């Protein structure tokens, strides 16, 4: 005697993460709209 | 002993390696299925929308349309502020290999063909 995934690691997660919180914020709308 | 005396001579995938690629490939397919599985509830898509979400990997000023929706762009909004981190971070370790530049060399000592080698090897 070249990182790795390391951060973006967690960014998949939080990828992953805004995934299931979008349907969160999808029922928000429609509970404003009745 | 005895040595050999000589000059000093004067690859976009060589910094990082091949582990990155392999990456950002699932990304195609993720972010893909994600806007259009958004769509299809609330009801352009593979026509046009695949257009917008890969486009937003590279920074570029090309007039495209702007998908409408309360929430259908709230998540592009979260899905776009990966993508400067990402080349930020894509780009400083480029500047890590010239400072991990090594030297290339013509020869490995006496034993070497090109030593061994009259003619029949170029000049």
């Amino acid at each position: 005697s070249t990182l790795t995934f390391e951060n973006m690691a967690g960014v998949f997660m939080l990828v992953a993460g805004g995934i299931v919180a979008g349907i969160f914020l999808i029922f928000i709308e429609i509970a404003y709209k009745r | 002993g005895i040595s050999v005396m000589v000059s000093r001579s004067n690859a976009f995938l060589e910094p990082f390696s091949a582990d990155v690629w392999v990456m950002m490939f699932v990304m195609l397919l993720i972010v893909s299925a994600v806007a259009v599985f958004v769509f299809e509830y609330f009801s352009f898509t593979i026509g046009k929308a695949i257009w917008l979400l890969w486009g937003l990997v590279f920074n570029n000023s090309v007039p495209v349309q702007n998908p409408k929706g309360t929430t259908s762009k709230i998540m592009v909004s979260v899905w776009a502020f990966f993508a400067v981190i990402f080349l930020a971070s894509y780009t400083a370790n480029l500047a890590a290999f010239m400072i991990q530049e090594e030297y290339v060399d013509q020869v490995s000592g006496l034993s070497d063909k090109k030593f061994q080698r009259p003619n029949d090897f170029s000049p």
